[PDB]
């Protein structure tokens, strides 16, 4: 199994180091919005 | 609340018919159906006694 007489390994291992931290972002979300509608107006008694 | 009051006043405002009535008390008293009398006669009587 390729060890020393004392049992120490004779090969150096590797691990393929994990790939960095991860950055997370947020965004503003807008939805369709409407406006008010108008109704017929009354006739007051006073002048303009 | 004041704005609501003003709005209801404006929406229910109306120009009123302006009428005049002339009421002569002597004629009104004489024309009474049940309990009538004469204004001048009764006044003169109540003044003399």
């Amino acid at each position: 199994h390729n060890l020393s007489i004392d049992g120490q390994p004779l090969s150096l291992a590797i691990y393929a180091e994990p790939t960095d931290p991860k950055a997370l972002l947020t965004s503003m979300v807008q939805a369709s919005q409407g406006g008010s509608a108008v109704l017929p107006g009354t006739l007051s008694l006073y002048r303009f | 609340n004041l704005a609501e009051m003003e709005k209801v006043w404006l929406e229910r405002d109306e120009r009123a018919l302006e009428v005049t009535r002339t009421v002569s008390l002597a004629q009104f008293y004489q024309a009474l159906s049940s309990d009538n009398f004469n204004l001048t006669e009764k006044l003169t009587q109540f003044l003399r006694e």
